[PDB]
């Protein structure tokens, strides 16, 4: 499968849940 | 009425070609909205 390693180029490839559920609760 | 500035003399500020690159889908894809403010001139490869 080097067709598709050639069609991935340049692709590079709940924290934020985490602090607001703290706020939700103050 | 105004009274308006003027410009100066030809002062030569070249750019530069940084080096990352980014994939994300979503509309903010940074900081903020909108994105030629927020997207890096010319990229290097």
């Amino acid at each position: 499968s080097d067709y598709e390693r050639l069609m991935l180029l340049l692709s590079d490839r709940f924290m934020r849940l985490r602090f607001v559920e703290a706020w939700r609760k103050k | 009425t105004l009274i308006n500035q003027h410009i100066l003399k030809p002062a030569p500020p070249p750019t530069e070609i940084p080096a990352r690159l980014q994939v994300k889908p979503p509309q903010p894809a940074a900081m903020k909205i909108p994105n030629r403010p927020t997207l890096l001139g010319g990229s290097a490869i």
